[PDB]
């Protein structure tokens, strides 16, 4: 089991330095935009043209980077607490047996040891770890909240946000109360950004609450 | 608003101020080229960002080149 | 029989002009609520539309509030009225602070002065409304 | 057919549907002659007139059952 | 002229009262005409839907008409009096308007309107005639048998 | 005149342009430049309108193309049958419903997956089914393996007819455009024709095969001593002595003597306590009935002769004053525009699905499909994702219609342009109703969530804490269980025990039970209610917003499918209906998910399980759902992590395949965002470099690669998203219903 996780670890650290590396060296340009240097470090895109674009200025490199950052620490620290975890119960045999496979990971990590987190309240009652539970929905929450931001781009978003606006300034009342700075979808790069902080603040507050809450729920 | 520019490998193959949805661009007199003509953007305020002149680009790299730059209600296109 | 057309036979503004949006029910209902009302000063606007607006304000905290099943429950939706009403008068300042700010003609809604006016009334008609609505919800048992 | 009464009431409705109905505007009921409808129509008149009339009569027939009318 | 001649009855008007009345006096009629009408469709399906669908006020309150609103409490009487007066300050407005035509709080003056609105028209106007006759006759029922119109035809 | 008219030989039967591969589409048959051209002659390989512009090649092609279909359907069709006929337990499971399990499918031992040949009763080894087709036999009364093998048989004679008929014709005698439109006749036969005789037909085929051979059965008569349909078809005596009604012949129907066949034309209403399911008296009457109503109004359209209807007067006839000219121009539409017709049929064949759905559980139409348990999730799932992908293809084909076939020269001021010259208002006023229904409803399972883990369940929306009471659905249900006395007298029973009544159940298990609703279900369905809301926002806007826009004036210019217009005007990015419709298959995939997990959930909290001879009734989860699925808390933790034991617990038994499914489906499910998260530019710089390594060697190809399309990129991330999402859950119902029921 040590062997395979680390070579997964060793396969997310190479991904990661992948991306980090071709982003900083194609900063400067590309045989898609050699004069990417021009446009700078963080710029939407270049357009439809040339086959299309998408995530081409080095910044969209951090961006990619940044989920596999999330992905190889996750891995590490699932390792890392599994492992200590069945050695502090006297248990290391089951690490030893199930953690050779992807389903006794599913199964004897997280599907185990997430009771005491989820029935931190529940229809019966409520312990102390209530707290905990309530935060490993709400980073869950966070994180598929990112999700929207990710997927969803401008263009749908803009045209919603018009129909809002030709509401707004014909409906009476309201009408009377007015922006001043007229409303507009986020940019490109904006919504990376958002969605991207959505993404790993709901990672950390849905992985720490199970990491806390289930340690102390065991006490080993 | 947007920069944009045209450099001297333009061909005059006038496809830019075609795909130009603003009448941002258009053909000037010129030396360099045989069909005598160049893209030009005297009207660089008008200017949106679709880059579809970079799109009808014909040249291995483009002639017509758009900057985006600071934002204005033209240039953000709001009918607001 | 056309009953949906142009906005002041502008064929070209984004508007309809449909029963709901130009009927003379829509237009006499708005022409005389406090806000459209003709000849009403911008502190009486504001004090009808607050004294309105604090007197419904209170029940929903009255009534759903943590304290709903406690011998304070009007009492705490009265504070819950005062604590949101100060929000929306506070609201209502910054907006006039943001919008207006250089202005010099005043008795207009739009303008510094007029929407000052405004907010003053707003405040005292709604910190009115929530205690009127207070001392009936106290004697109920009248109605 | 067994009953004298449902014979009746068929034929009755085979004949008011044929009297009443109107195809494309013309019809015995809306003055239209019977040399005409002949005519314009043929056949078509006499088969969906009376399958229609059948198509009631059933109804008619079938209520009167369940009802203890018949 | 008006909208409310039909084919049962033509220009129905024996005793006089549109020649020699103002044109204010003949708005005023056909406005209260419209009003009859429409209150007493409204009380005729109040009647007919309460007699044997009644969920609120726990279904306690009779199906009886004549003995239902007095079970009703004050203060619903006194909501729907308002309601109801706040409807009639909305007329009295429209009555003041300019451009008034008798009844119509759509407008309707302000539109391309044709024949099928006159017919539409009509159509209101019958059905409220109708429920004029109905409604009365309703609470005659009421008054008498002391049972409401469905169980009346029980 | 309506009449065949066709051409002979319009196309010769060649493999030459078997050979020439992008022949149909006039970019494509240049050749191949880079790898993109290998994808765009997928994406545009049925796309005929496209590829040509005469109306009557398209409708040919389409014509075969339906042939083809049905060639496929059809060996589908063969291929349930015969290996029920061959590899199948069935003769096992007629002997014995109620403890056989159904299975038809067989692995081979090859790499140790024989282990999936579990022990599914009998004396066979096989992998458990989930499909109905065994209930659906004991229905249409198949007893025996002959006759499943020889209706496979007839089924693959039917594929090969259907090959035959689509190469007919398309390549000897294809049909003409005059023949194509005749759009009323298609009605009339299809109305009189094709469901109206189906109808009868499958209503003799009851009453004289269906009825005496599952009466036998439920009497006791083993399948051997069954006469066979062939003898019970003419033996008048046998079909007397079962039902005596049949003595009396024909006469009673050809005189108006219908109350005669009051036995077997029954209307008792209910399921059968032998079968739990319902009456197939009660199925044939219904076929019969449906039979004259469809014949009946097959017969309204207009044809050769005087008679009937006619479509476009029919429209025209039909405008109002708030809608000008009214449905004028929808028959032209209707009639030239095949995208039209699609939208409209995709958007009834899927609301159709998710009726089927919904009804097929409620009540069991086939005998022993109740305690059946699995097939009934199976159905009811299966069809209402279907649905939500039929609903999903109608909104985007009537984007393309926007997009391609819309003029305003046919539509100046009818319906259609009236709709479009206020889609601000309507895409706004939705817009309010989908943040308004949103934030309450998901606002009430938050609050719950909230003063749960405050430690104050006296404020919560619960049952006896802020109560909100179904009152219209209580009073609804209140009524159908009302209805066989007062408003249906001939009706004996209900229509379905979901609204009330006695508890169906055959041996242990309980086939159906009444669904009482509170809180919990209050706020489910206005959760149902609000996706429901968001996926027709979504859709709505990407076809009223195809033409045109605020952001964009000539969107139609660029097609249907487009990536975007440049970063200009802050970015223009997914401005397609195209992309509007990738966007609402996320939000009916989210809406279909929530409604199959409130049925699992509710049908074994409180419908599914076990009643003892005493009248105890044990539910699978014990009626968690009233109190549990008041917060999200609760439906993670007594729903999914209570309910995937079943999955992970899985392995070394015959569900393996399932837990192995759930981990691949996951697999695959995060995969996509891959797709969806990135962009081109990074990974055809990526392939730029891997391009150089291989130049390197001298072995980089002619065909040069090249990253996938921005629009190839959206599909490929959301075909992965629905598969992964869709495979875990079908692993995990039918793990999970497998295991306990
Ligand atoms: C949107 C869903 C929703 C709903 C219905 C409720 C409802 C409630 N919450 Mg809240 N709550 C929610 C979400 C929601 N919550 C969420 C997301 C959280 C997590 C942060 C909480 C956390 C929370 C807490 C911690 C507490 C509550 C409490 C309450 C209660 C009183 C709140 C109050 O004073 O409101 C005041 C509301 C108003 C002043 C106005 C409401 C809007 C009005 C009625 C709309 C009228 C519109 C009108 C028809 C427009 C047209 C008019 C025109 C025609 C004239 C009430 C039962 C308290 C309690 O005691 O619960 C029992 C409490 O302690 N909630
Ligand atoms: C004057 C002669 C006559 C008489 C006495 C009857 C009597 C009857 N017909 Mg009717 N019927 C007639 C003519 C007549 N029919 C004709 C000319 C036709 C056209 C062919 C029909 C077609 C017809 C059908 C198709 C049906 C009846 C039915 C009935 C019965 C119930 C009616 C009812 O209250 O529905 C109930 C009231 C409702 C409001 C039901 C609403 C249902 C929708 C879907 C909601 C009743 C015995 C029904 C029945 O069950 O017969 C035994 C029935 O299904 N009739
Ligand atoms: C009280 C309600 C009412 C009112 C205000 C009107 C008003 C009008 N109707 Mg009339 N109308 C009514 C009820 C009413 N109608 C009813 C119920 C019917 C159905 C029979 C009709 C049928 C009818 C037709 C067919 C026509 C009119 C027309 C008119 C107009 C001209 C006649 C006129 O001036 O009448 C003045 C009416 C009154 C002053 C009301 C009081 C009348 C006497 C004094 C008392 C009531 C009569 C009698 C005792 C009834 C009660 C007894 C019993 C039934 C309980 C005018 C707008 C004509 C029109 O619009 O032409 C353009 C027209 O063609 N009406
Ligand atoms: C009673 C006459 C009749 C019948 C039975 C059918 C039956 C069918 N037609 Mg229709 N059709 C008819 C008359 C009829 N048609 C006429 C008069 C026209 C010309 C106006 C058309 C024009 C037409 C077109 C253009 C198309 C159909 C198609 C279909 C199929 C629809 C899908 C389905 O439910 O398959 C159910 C399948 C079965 C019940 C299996 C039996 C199959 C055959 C009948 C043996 C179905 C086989 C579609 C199709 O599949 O085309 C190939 C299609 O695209 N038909
Ligand atoms: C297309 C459907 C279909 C077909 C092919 C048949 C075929 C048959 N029916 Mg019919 N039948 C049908 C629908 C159908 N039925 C329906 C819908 C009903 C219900 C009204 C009946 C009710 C019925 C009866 C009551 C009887 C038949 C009988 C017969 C035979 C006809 C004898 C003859 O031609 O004289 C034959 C087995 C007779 C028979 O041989 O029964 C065994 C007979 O007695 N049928
Ligand atoms: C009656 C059904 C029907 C019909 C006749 C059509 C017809 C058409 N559609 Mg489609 N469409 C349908 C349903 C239908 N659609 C549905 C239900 C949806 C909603 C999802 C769509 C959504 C849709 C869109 C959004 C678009 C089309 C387009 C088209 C056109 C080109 C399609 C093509 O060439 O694909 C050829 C076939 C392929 C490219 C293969 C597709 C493979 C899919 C994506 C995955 C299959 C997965 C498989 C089942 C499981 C894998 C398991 C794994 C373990 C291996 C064509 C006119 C396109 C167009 O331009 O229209 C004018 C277009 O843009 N359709
Ligand atoms: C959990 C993840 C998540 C969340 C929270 C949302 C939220 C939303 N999406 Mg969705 N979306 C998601 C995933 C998510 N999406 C994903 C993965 C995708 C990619 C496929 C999309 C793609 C997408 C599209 C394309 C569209 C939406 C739309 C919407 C909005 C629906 C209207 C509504 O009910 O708003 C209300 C808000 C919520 C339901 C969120 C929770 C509300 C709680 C109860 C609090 C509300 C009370 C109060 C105001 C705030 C709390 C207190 C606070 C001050 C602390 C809403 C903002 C549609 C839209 O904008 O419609 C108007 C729309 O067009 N989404
Ligand atoms: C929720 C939306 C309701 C408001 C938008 C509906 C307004 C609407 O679509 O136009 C008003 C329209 C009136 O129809 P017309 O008689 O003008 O239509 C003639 C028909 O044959 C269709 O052309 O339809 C309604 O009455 C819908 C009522 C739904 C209530
Ligand atoms: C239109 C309409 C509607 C609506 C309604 C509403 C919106 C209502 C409201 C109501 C309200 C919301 C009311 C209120 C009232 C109030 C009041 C009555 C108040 C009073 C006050 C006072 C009297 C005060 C006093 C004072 C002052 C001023 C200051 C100082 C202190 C004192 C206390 C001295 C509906 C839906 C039904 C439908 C039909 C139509
Ligand atoms: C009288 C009455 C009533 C009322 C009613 C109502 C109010 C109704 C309404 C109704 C309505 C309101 C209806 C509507 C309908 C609609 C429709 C039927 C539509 C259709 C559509 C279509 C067909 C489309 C198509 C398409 C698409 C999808 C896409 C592209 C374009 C096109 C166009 C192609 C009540 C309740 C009191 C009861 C008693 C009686
Ligand atoms: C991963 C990824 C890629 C890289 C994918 C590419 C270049 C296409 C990959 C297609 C492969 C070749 C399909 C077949 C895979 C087989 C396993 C290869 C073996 C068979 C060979 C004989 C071809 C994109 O190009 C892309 C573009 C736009 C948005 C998102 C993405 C994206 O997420
Ligand atoms: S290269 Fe570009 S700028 Fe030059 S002529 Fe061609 S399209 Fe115009
Ligand atoms: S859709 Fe977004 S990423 Fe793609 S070209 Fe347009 S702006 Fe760039």
């Amino acid at each position: 089991g040590d062997f395979l996780i680390h070579h997964a670890i060793a396969l997310a650290l190479h991904t990661t330095t992948l991306i980090l590396v071709k982003g900083a060296l194609d900063a400067r340009g590309s045989k898609l935009m050699p004069d990417k240097k021009d446009f700078g470090y963080s710029f939407p895109c270049d357009g439809p043209g040339r086959g299309g674009t998408c995530d081409i200025s080095a910044w969209d490199a951090f961006y990619l980077a940044m989920f596999w950052m999330l992905n190889t620490i996750g891995w590490v620290t699932f390792y890392w607490h599994w492992k200590h975890m069945t050695i502090w119960g006297g248990n290391a045999a089951a690490f030893n047996e199930s953690s050779t496979y992807i389903m006794g990971w599913l199964r004897d990590y997280l599907w185990l040891n997430s009771s005491p987190l989820i029935n931190g309240y529940n229809a019966f009652g409520m312990n102390a770890q209530a707290v905990w539970a309530w935060m490993f929905l709400f980073g869950h929450l966070i994180w598929a909240t990112g999700f929207m931001f990710l997927i969803s781009w401008r263009g749908y978003w803009q045209e919603l946000i018009e129909t809002l606006v030709w509401a707004h300034e014909r409906t009476p009342i309201a009408n009377l109360v007015k922006w001043r700075d007229k409303p507009v979808a986020l940019s490109i790069v904006q919504a990376r950004l958002v969605g991207l902080a959505h993404f790993t603040i709901g990672y950390i507050f849905t992985y720490a609450p199970f990491v806390i809450a289930s340690t102390t729920g065991k006490f080993s | 608003s947007h920069s944009v520019r045209v450099y001297d490998t333009c061909i005059g193959c006038t496809q830019c101020v075609r795909a130009c949805p603003c009448d941002v661009l258009e053909m000037v007199p010129w030396d360099g080229c045989k069909a005598g003509q160049i893209a030009s953007a005297p009207r660089a305020e008008d200017c949106i960002g679709c880059k579809r002149c970079e799109t009808a680009c014909p040249t291995d790299f483009l002639s017509v080149r758009v900057y985006l730059g600071s934002e204005t209600t033209r240039s953000l296109g709001l009918s607001y | 029989s056309e009953f949906v057309k142009p906005f002041n036979n502008d064929p070209f503004v984004g508007n309809l002009s449909t029963p709901v949006t130009t009927s003379t029910a829509t237009k006499l209902y708005l022409g005389n609520l406090p806000i459209y009302r003709k000849g009403l000063s911008p502190l009486m606007r504001g004090l009808e539309v607050g004294m309105a607006h604090g007197y419904f304000l209170i029940g929903p905290f009255y009534i759903l509030g943590p304290l709903r099943n406690s011998p304070n429950a009007l009492l705490v939706g009265l504070f819950s009225a005062y604590g949101l009403i100060i929000i929306l008068t506070l609201a209502l300042t910054i907006y006039g602070l943001a919008s207006f700010q250089d202005n010099s003609t005043g008795s207009n809604l739009e303008s510094s002065k007029g929407w000052r006016s405004f907010t003053s009334g707003f405040t005292v008609g709604a910190l009115g409304g929530a205690s009127v609505a207070y001392v009936l919800l106290n004697n109920v048992s009248f109605f | 057919a067994y009953s004298i009464p449902k014979a009746f009431i068929m034929m009755f409705c085979n004949v008011l549907v044929i009297s009443t109905m109107t195809i494309q505007g013309k019809g015995l009921a809306k003055g239209t002659p019977h040399d005409e409808m002949v005519e314009s129509f043929g056949i078509t008149w006499l088969l969906a007139g009376t399958a229609l009339g059948h198509i009631v009569g059933a109804g008619t027939i079938l209520g009167c059952s369940t009802a203890g009318i018949l | 002229d008006m909208v409310g001649a039909c084919k049962p009855l033509g220009f129905f008007d024996p005793l006089g009262f549109s020649k020699d009345a103002s044109p204010a006096s003949m708005a005023k009629f056909r406005e209260a005409e419209l009003k009859h009408g429409r209150v007493a469709m409204l009380a005729c399906a109040g009647m007919i839907t309460a007699d044997k669908f009644h969920p609120l006020y726990d279904g306690k309150l009779s199906s009886n008409p004549l003995l239902a609103i007095a079970q009703v409490p004050k203060l619903g009487l006194l909501q729907i009096l308002l309601f109801i007066g706040f409807m009639e300050v909305f007329g009295i407005l429209n009555s003041r308007r300019p451009d008034y035509k008798p009844g119509d709080f759509l407008g309707s003056s302000q539109w391309d309107t044709t024949e099928v609105w006159d017919n539409y028209q009509l159509r209101e106007l019958n059905n409220g005639r109708l429920a004029m006759f109905a409604s009365i006759g309703m609470l005659t029922h009421a008054y008498i048998t002391g049972k409401g119109p469905l169980e009346l035809l029980d | 005149k309506v009449r065949v008219i066709v051409d002979k030989d319009p196309v010769a039967t060649s493999f030459e342009k078997w050979a020439q591969p992008g022949h149909f589409s006039r970019t494509l048959a240049k050749g191949p430049k880079t790898t993109t051209w290998i994808w765009n002659l997928h994406a545009d390989a049925h796309d005929f309108d496209s590829q040509t512009s005469s109306l009557e090649d398209i409708s040919r092609k389409i014509f075969s193309a339906h042939f083809g279909q049905l060639a496929i359907i059809f060996l589908w069709v063969s291929q349930a049958y015969f290996h029920g006929a061959r590899f199948s337990n069935y003769s096992a499971w007629l002997q014995n419903p109620t403890a056989i399990k159904p299975s038809a499918q067989v692995v081979w031992p090859i790499v140790g997956q024989e282990i999936l040949n579990g022990d599914v009763g009998g004396g066979f080894s096989g992998v458990q089914i989930t499909s109905g087709v065994f209930q659906m036999w004991r229905a249409s009364g198949i007893t025996n393996e002959t006759e499943l093998y020889w209706t496979a048989m007839g089924g693959l004679v039917m594929s090969a007819l259907m090959v035959f008929a689509g190469w007919f014709h398309y390549h000897k005698a294809a049909p003409k455009l005059e023949w194509f439109q005749n759009v009323e006749s298609m009605m009339n036969h299809h109305l009189a024709g094709l469901l109206g005789l189906g109808c009868l037909s499958w209503s003799g085929h009851q009453i004289h095969i269906s009825l005496p051979i599952n009466k036998l059965l439920d009497a006791g008569v083993a399948p051997q001593e069954i006469p066979l349909p062939h003898e019970l078809l003419f033996n008048q005596d046998l079909m007397a002595q079962l039902y005596p009604s049949f003595k009396k012949g024909l006469l009673p129907f050809f005189t108006l003597n219908w109350s005669e066949y009051s036995d077997f034309l029954t209307f008792k209403g209910g399921l059968n306590p032998i079968t739990g399911s319902l009456w197939l008296s009660d199925t044939a009457h219904h076929h019969l009935a449906l039979a004259v109503l469809f014949i009946f109004a097959g017969h309204m359209y207009r044809t050769n002769w005087g008679i009937g209807h006619s479509m476009k007067e029919i429209l025209e006839a039909h405008k109002g004053p708030l809608t000008g000219e009214g449905h004028k121009g929808l028959y032209e539409i209707l009639t030239t525009s095949w995208h039209a017709q699609l939208a409209i049929n995709l958007a009834m064949m899927g609301s159709l699905s998710i009726i089927v759905a919904h009804h097929m559980y409620a009540m069991p139409p086939y005998p022993y499909i109740g305690v059946d348990y699995p097939t009934q999730l199976s159905l009811f799932t299966h069809h209402m994702w279907i649905g939500g992908f039929c609903i999903c293809g109608a909104a985007a084909h009537g984007a393309i219609f926007m997009v391609r076939d819309y003029s305003p020269v046919q539509s100046y001021n009818n319906l259609l342009d009236r709709v479009l010259r206020h889609r601000d208002a309507i895409i706004s006023h939705l817009n309010w109703v989908c943040i308004f229904l949103g934030t309450h409803s998901f606002g009430f399972y938050i609050h719950n969530d909230t003063m749960r883990a405050l430690g104050r369940p006296q404020d919560m929306f619960s049952d006896k804490a802020i109560q909100l009471q179904p009152i219209f659905a209580k009073w609804v249900q209140s009524l159908h269980t009302l209805a066989p006395g007062s408003t249906a007298p001939n009706a004996l029973a209900t229509s379905s025990y979901a609204f009330g009544g006695d508890v169906v159940a055959v041996n242990g298990k309980i086939a159906m039970m009444p669904i009482t609703l509170g809180t919990a279900d209050f706020m489910v369905h206005h959760i149902h209610a609000f996706t429901i809301h968001v996926t027709v926002l979504i859709l709505l806007k990407g076809v009223l917003f195809a033409r045109s826009s605020r952001l964009i004036p000539d969107k139609a210019n660029l097609g249907f499918r487009f990536p975007c217009d440049g970063p200009g005007r802050g970015g223009t990015c997914q401005v397609s209906a195209w992309d509007h419709i990738f966007l609402g298959l996320f939000w009916m995939y989210n809406c279909i998910s929530v409604v199959i997990f409130h049925f699992s959930w509710k049908m074994q909290s409180d419908v599914w399980g076990t009643i003892s001879s005493s009248g105890k009734i044990s539910h699978v989860t014990g009626g968690n759902f009233a109190n549990s699925a008041l917060t999200i808390n609760g439906w993670l933790r007594d729903f999914l992590w209570s309910q995937a034991s079943q999955v992970i617990q899985s392995y070394g038994s015959a569900l393996s395949a399932y837990g192995l499914i759930f981990l691949g489906a996951h697999f695959i499910w995060a995969f996509s965002l891959m797709f969806l998260f990135s962009g081109r530019g990074y990974w055809q710089e990526l392939i730029e470099s891997i391009v150089w390594a291989h130049n390197k060697l001298k072995l980089a190809p002619a065909i040069q690669p090249r990253a996938l399309s921005i629009t190839q990129g959206r599909a490929v991330g959301l075909a992965h998203y629905l598969l992964g999402g869709i495979g875990t859950t079908w692993s995990f119902f039918l793990a999970r219903i497998i295991s306990v029921g």
